[PDB]
Parts: C-alpha cells; sequence; structure tokens
RNA sequence: CUUCACACAUGCUACAAUGGCCGGUACAAAGGGCUGCGAUGCCGCGAGGUUAAGCGAAUCCUUAAAAGCCGGUCUCAGUUCGGAUCGGGGUCUGCAACUCGACCCCGUGAAGUCGGAGUCGCUAGUAAUCGCAGAUCAGCAACGCUGCGGUGAAUACGUUCC
C-alpha cells in the first residue's frame, strides 16, 4: 500500500526571515516553504498598586 | 539523511548515560512512533471528514491516515457503532524524526500566543501527549482552501522506563518546556 | 497577512486593516503607519515581506496587543473583586459599574428583558 | 483632591490618628466617619471603622487596595433581591 | 432622594451610500460678561495650563456657526455603519467627586439591518433636518425647558365615515 495513494514528500529547502535555514522533506510543492518565525527568531526561545501611588507623587 | 536523527546519535545519545547511569548502550531511550490523530467528533453528523480531515493530515505528515471507527454506540452523543470518528495517522523511522524536526523549528513557534509546552503531560513510562489548535500551524495545509478549523493531539512514546527519562530526551530533541 | 496572530483580511486598506488587531484602533494605526513609512492608502495584498518586518516589530516595542493585553484587561477586572471594593461586588453581579442608572436601562450588563 | 497637582486628599483629623500610631507601633482600630479619604501607603496593616450610614464596617487595607478611596470598602445600600 | 426580577411615559442617538471619514472653503440671528468674559503669545495629541492686551460693553471678549459647496477615499459589509459596555491614564471646579459630576485621550466595539396590535404631530417660512444663545449655576448628570436663525417640502377632490 506504500504506492500511489500517499502525496508528494519530496526534499525541500526552508528559509526564514532572521537568516537561519535547513533542509528537510516536506509535502510543499516545489520545495519553496518560507516561514516568517523560526526556532531561533521567537521569544521564548531566547527570552504593584504601591508602586503606581508613588509614581504619581 | 534528516539532520534531527543525526543529531540525535552525535550528541544526544551520549549525554545520556552522563545524566543517568547506564550500564550498557542497549539502555539508552529513543522515541519509537509519534502518533497523531484529529478525533473528529462532529462527523456523526454531515459526513464530511474525508474532503476536510483526511487530505489535511495527508499533507501534514505525510502519509494518508486510518479512519478510525467507533466501538460502541452511545446515545448522548448521537452515534453508533462502527461510525467514522477519528482519523489517525502513524508516523516510524525515518518521516518520525522529519516531522520531529519539522514540529519544533518551523511549526511550533506559530501558535497564537506561545508561551511553551507542560513538562507535567507525562503518562507516568515516559510517553509526552500535548496538543494543537486548528489547520494554523502547518504550512502544508493552508488557510485559505480548508473547510472548518479542528485541531489534533500529537503523541510522542519512547522506549524510556519512566517519567524524567523522557524529559531530559525531549528537552535535548527541542521541544520547549517550562 | 499574519501580522502578530491575527491574520489580516485580505483587499483591505491599511488604515482600516490594522484595527482589526485586538489592541490597535484608529489613532494608534496612524502612528504605526507613520513611523515605519508605509502609507495609508495601500491594499494588504501588495504588503511586501520587507515592510511586513518593519512593523513586527515597532508593536512589540511599543505597543500592547493580544494574549497580554487581554490578560491584562481580565486580570485589572480581577484586583477588584477579591479586594471587595464597590466595583468589584458590581461585577459579580451583573450590574453597571460606572454609576449608571439601574431603574429603567442597563440591558447591556444584563440580558434582554426577563418579564415577571 | 483627584488632581495631579494638588496630590492626594486624606482628612487632617484621620492623618493625626496614624502618625500617632505608626512610630509607636500599634494596630489599634481607628473608628471614622471619613469615607471620602484616600487610603494611603501608611495604612498598610491598619483596620478601619468606616461608617456607612447604619453601623460601622472593619476594613484591613492589605496591599491591593492602596489607591482606593476608603469608603468603597462599606456598601451604603442593602439588596438582596425582589424574591 | 441616584436601589432594580419588572411595567408604562416623554425624548435622544442609530440601524447607513440623499451615507461615513479625511483635506480645502462660503453664509447667520438673538443673547451673556468685574467673586467676571480671557484676545494674543508660548506649553500640551486633547480636555486645558500659564502669561496678559482690551472691556460695565453697537467699542473689547464671547466668535470657529452647522448643515451647504468643491475634491479624494470607502463599495453594501453587523461594515471605515452604530458608539453601548468595560480596562488603563488624565484635566477641571469644589473643604471633598467612594456611594454620586461633567469633559478629554487611548484601548474595548453590545444591541440594532426601519419595528406586532395599535398610535402621534403638522396646511407655509409650516412640517422635516442643522446649529447657536439664555435662565437656574462653584461644577454638572441640559438629550429637558424658553428662545434664535440657516436650508426648506408634499397635498387638501371632498364631508361618506371616526
Ligand atoms: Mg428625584
Ligand atoms: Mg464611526
Ligand atoms: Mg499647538
Ligand atoms: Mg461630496
Ligand atoms: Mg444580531
Ligand atoms: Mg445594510
Ligand atoms: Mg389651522
Ligand atoms: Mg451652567
Ligand atoms: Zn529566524
Amino acid at each position: 500500500m506504500k504506492s500511489d495513494i500517499h502525496p508528494a514528500y519530496e526534499e525541500t529547502t526552508v528559509v526564514c526571515g532572521c537568516g537561519n535555514t535547513f533542509q528537510t522533506r516536506s509535502t510543499k510543492p516545489g520545495g519553496r516553504i518560507v516561514v516568517e518565525v523560526c526556532s531561533q527568531c521567537h521569544p521564548f526561545y531566547t527570552g504593584g498598586r504601591v508602586a503606581r501611588f508613588e509614581k504619581r507623587y | 539523511q534528516p539532520r534531527l536523527k543525526e543529531r540525535y546519535r552525535s550528541e544526544i545519545r551520549d549525554a545520556l548515560r552522563k545524566q543517568f547511569g547506564y550500564g550498557n548502550v542497549m539502555q539508552i531511550p529513543t522515541v519509537t512512533k509519534v502518533v497523531v490523530n484529529m478525533g473528529v467528533g462532529e462527523a456523526a453528523r454531515d459526513a464530511k471528514l474525508i474532503n476536510g480531515a483526511v487530505n489535511d493530515l495527508a499533507l501534514i505528515t505525510g502519509q494518508k491516515p486510518e479512519v478510525r471507527r467507533a466501538r460502541k454506540s452511545i446515545a448522548q452523543f448521537k452515534l453508533r457503532e462502527g461510525m467514522p470518528v477519528g482519523v489517525r495517522v502513524t508516523l516510524r523511522g525515518d518521516r518520525m524524526w522529519e516531522f520531529l524536526d519539522r514540529l519544533t523549528s518551523i511549526a511550533l513557534p506559530r501558535i497564537r500566543d506561545f508561551r511553551g509546552l507542560s513538562p507535567k503531560q507525562f503518562d507516568g513510562v515516559g510517553n509526552y501527549t500535548f496538543g494543537l489548535a486548528e489547520q494554523a500551524v502547518f504550512h502544508e495545509v493552508d488557510v485559505d482552501k480548508i473547510d472548518r478549523v479542528r485541531g489534533m493531539d500529537i503523541n510522542v512514546v519512547t522506549s524510556a522506563a519512566t517519567d524524567d527519562e523522557g524529559r531530559a530526551l525531549l528537552r535535548a530533541l527541542g521541544f520547549p518546556f517550562k | 497577512a499574519r501580522l502578530v496572530g491575527v491574520d489580516l483580511p485580505r483587499d483591505k486598506r491599511m488604515e482600516v486593516a490594522l484595527t482589526y488587531i485586538f489592541g490597535i484602533g484608529r489613532t494608534r494605526s496612524n502612528e504605526i503607519l507613520a513611523a515605519t513609512g508605509i502609507d495609508r492608502d495601500l491594499r494588504t495584498r501588495d504588503l511586501t515581506e520587507e515592510q511586513l518586518i518593519h512593523l513586527r516589530d515597532y508593536i512589540e516595542a511599543n505597543l500592547k496587543v493580544e494574549g497580554d493585553l487581554r490578560r491584562e484587561v481580565q486580570a485589572d477586572i480581577r484586583r477588584k473583586i477579591e479586594i471587595g471594593c464597590y466595583q468589584g461586588l458590581r461585577h459579580r453581579r451583573g450590574m453597571p459599574v460606572r454609576g449608571q442608572r439601574t431603574k429603567t436601562n442597563a440591558r447591556t450588563r444584563k440580558g434582554p428583558k426577563r418579564t415577571i | 483632591p483627584r488632581s495631579l497637582k494638588k496630590g492626594p486628599f486624606v482628612d487632617e483629623h484621620l492623618l493625626k490618628k496614624v502618625d500617632v500610631q505608626n512610630e509607636k507601633n500599634t494596630k489599634q482600630v481607628i473608628k471614622t466617619w471619613s469615607r471620602r479619604s484616600t487610603i494611603i501607603p501608611d495604612f498598610i496593616g491598619h483596620t478601619f471603622a468606616v461608617h456607612d450610614g447604619r453601623k460601622h464596617v472593619p476594613v484591613f487595607v492589605t496591599e491591593s487596595m492602596v489607591g482606593h478611596k476608603l469608603g468603597e470598602f462599606a456598601p451604603t445600600r442593602t439588596f438582596k433581591g425582589h424574591i
């Protein structure tokens, strides 16, 4: 059954806006998946009432 | 040759002999399968999951899924036996390592207002399970050519014997915890 | 085009299209399109990927949008309830807080007519 | 008095009831009729007995009520419902 | 006296394209002002802050009238319609704005797609729409009331019927 029922899964290059890029295998036609946020240019991957009375006065 | 698999047996494989004191190299944990399913409960009505819940998991994971049928009838859920209620795909081998790279690198920080994943979601043996929002995050499906939005949940099954033995393995692969 | 997690609607002018972000209305969207040089009368289908980087960071350095704004609105409501102020008792019952008239109106804090 | 040009407003007879008890470190209950006095960061730890019309409700300023007026914590009206 | 499971009454703003918003540009009348009216100048995104010219007023201030006109954009959508509710930060008057003030800025963006039985006003500078001023007044819950002008209709066969 591992013949002509599964979709196209060929090699693919992914670039990011930061400049990081790598090469995996995906289903996107043309091998041109382009992201705008990745595992290095995202946050969390890289980092009272009394004090407001004093700021008023 | 996928990059997450070769990075596994280059320094992740060796580092677990230091964090845990194994006496044999066959004891070192390893992720064996990643199981993804939708679980479309709104298919007991309207009979539309072939167009919508199969054409998207084929694009996300690479291979066509299996339609799962209901085991027993429930009157409160408007359900029969042998009724299509779930859609599951299993990822093995080298397509597992490419999905775990493509999930953690470019997919998982596209969750709207993402802040991490919780490290208390182990079943007791070392098998993690989280869930996602909708037919967003994965780029392989597009937002324009789809029906109603639907989410999924993803199992990660390791050979680890206990919880933190699987927590140290998925921290090294690139799951963000907190 | 995704900007902060909001997925702007195509064929809509950038003066108004940024107001679909929870946190930006008409006057703040006039200064997003001032500090980044993007003109007001531009459709969002012609939005350049080089342009979209310039306004995915002016917002994250100077504004407050989805998630960490909506968790400030519901937390300031949360502050008033357990300290037991007058507006906190007034939030727990669904009655208007800013000294409004409750004899013949306030059909917004309440539902439609119950008709005893 | 509500403007950031003349400071906050506390009644002067209430300051000299808490300035005379901040120096010798006691937490006696202050019976007061001054609903209108703004809570300030010298009431932290104190308690008050604010008049609402008929009785004196005890209010304990903890830390997170330091901007509000003192009469917001003593409701002047009673309503349990129409039925 | 301002409460709120509800009910009636008088209004106001809307449900949009004979419209909304942005830029430019014409035209009033009648009033008010020394415990006041604040021109000009500077400061503030704005409410306003400060300086102070002139004036018991056909002199000075109030004073920018708004619809209208010209051009640009939006293209029938719960919307660039609507502005309720709520979160934050402010100005002002006043001993004092929590119960319980008005105004401003930012964010939020509810119902409502012209309304059942029934029912109301109006015959000409009228109705319909648009502003401005006064009285009470420290301020104001002024959308009310008493006035003022701008633009400006449609019909009346007829007394059968209420
Ligand atoms: Mg009365
Ligand atoms: Mg509007
Ligand atoms: Mg100026
Ligand atoms: Mg025009
Ligand atoms: Mg509706
Ligand atoms: Mg319409
Ligand atoms: Mg007549
Ligand atoms: Mg007045
Ligand atoms: Zn990047």
